[PDB]
């Protein structure tokens, strides 16, 4: 399920100077782009080959939005700072999701456009892609503000045009790397704890896309209590890690199964523990 | 206002053989705010040479950072990640296990 | 490419 995604973060740090504006954009789970107002002479940057190609207008332009947007956020924090009467002396956090998922034609699915201040959900824009959600009383004067400029009319115009059309171009542009699924390679491992009872855990490592499902079963029963389960983390090359772990007590090792489901493999992976 | 302690994984790119080329990982995820300090120890002591990602954070609004480096294990050389931040009194130090 | 400029919040 293709997707564009840009992630902008905003922080005060009102003793130090102007908040700090850092936003990435991804295609799927390959970062493409940043822009950091902290470097040296600002400007947003390429951090993909499939996009190195664009001309000079292109990273013109985006810095041109980029600094525009990192105005708009001090302002934004500046505002909503007032809105809960806080102390113009704690840092404060704005994070925005951006983007689009793509169709099955070509076509839009989804798009986006939330917010969230301190860590937590703050408003954010409807599926319809025409009217607005808020949080609390704060966020209403904001639902007001935005509906007044009628932001989702030039949202709507941006993520089911440009959003989408770059997008597509973006996965034609980089098709050796972003359309291609490389299915997880796997093994499983037994650490004893004790006399009585071992780790099992299961690995699936150098898979991308980071979507993935790792379960541990006994006797057809899946064990969702008792599996520890990380976080997926990047192998740094591109492709990503994961495992699950489930303490078995030895004897019983036979009963238990790892099921793997990701997009490069059309079946179900089924696993075990062979001494 | 909500805070969240970091979840750090440290671990190589590729299995690590002795004496061969590879990259020691160190993944920060699942923390807020952002403000973060994190080094790369070799036996102790500091790494200098040390890149890591741009600021990003997942679905439920908690940043991540990958910090690397590359490097050429040995069987007596200890690895470890320190991090930093608001909701540890004291900075922590995690050992790079090899298992993977 | 990145988001058009809307007013702040
Ligand atoms: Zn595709
Ligand atoms: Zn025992
Ligand atoms: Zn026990």
């Amino acid at each position: 399920s293709h997707s564009m995604r840009y992630f902008d973060t905003a922080v005060s740090r009102p003793g130090r100077g102007e908040p700090r504006f850092i936003s990435v954009g991804y295609v799927d789970d390959t970062q493409f782009v940043r822009f950091d107002s902290d470097a040296a002479s600002p400007r947003g940057e390429p951090r993909a080959p499939w996009v190195e190609q664009e001309g000079p207008e292109y990273w013109d332009r985006e810095t041109q939005k980029y600094k525009r947007q990192a105005q708009a956020d001090r302002v934004s924090l500046r505002n909503l700072r007032g809105y809960y009467n806080q102390s113009e002396d704690g840092s404060h956090t704005l994070q925005r999701m951006s983007g689009c998922d793509l169709g099955p034609d070509g076509r839009l699915l989804r798009g986006y456009d939330q917010s969230a201040y301190d860590g937590k959900d703050y408003i954010a824009l409807n599926e319809d892609l025409r009217s607005w959600t808020a949080a609390d009383t704060a966020a209403q004067i904001t639902q007001r503000k935005l509906e007044a400029a009628r932001a989702a009319e030039q949202l709507r115009a941006y993520l089911e045009g440009t959003c989408v059309e770059w997008l597509r171009r973006y996965l034609e542009n980089g098709k050796e790397t972003l359309q291609r699924a490389e299915p997880p390679k796997t093994h499983v491992t037994h650490h004893p704890l004790s006399d009585h009872e071992a780790t099992l855990r299961c690995w699936a490592l150098g898979f991308y896309p980071a979507e993935i499902t790792l379960t541990w079963q006994r006797d057809g029963e899946d064990q969702t209590q008792d599996t520890e389960l990380v976080e997926t983390r990047p192998a740094g090359d591109g492709t990503f890690q994961k495992w699950a772990a489930v303490v078995v007590p030895s004897g019983q090792e036979q009963r238990y199964t790892c099921h793997m489901q990701h997009e490069g493999l059309q079946e179900p992976l089924t696993l075990s523990w062979e001494p | 206002m909500i805070q969240r302690t970091p979840k750090i994984q440290v671990y190589s790119r590729h299995p690590a053989e002795n004496g061969k080329s590879n990259f020691l990982n160190c993944y920060v995820s699942g923390f807020h705010p952002s403000d973060i300090e994190v080094d790369l120890l070799k036996n102790g002591e500091r790494i200098e040479k040390v890149e890591h990602s741009d600021l990003s954070f997942s679905k439920d609004w908690s940043f991540y950072l990958l910090y690397y480096t590359e490097f050429t294990p040995t069987e007596k050389d200890e690895y470890a990640c320190r991090v930093n931040h608001v909701t540890l009194s004291q900075p922590k130090i995690v050992k790079w296990d090899r298992d993977m | 490419r990145y988001r058009p400029g809307t007013v702040a919040l």
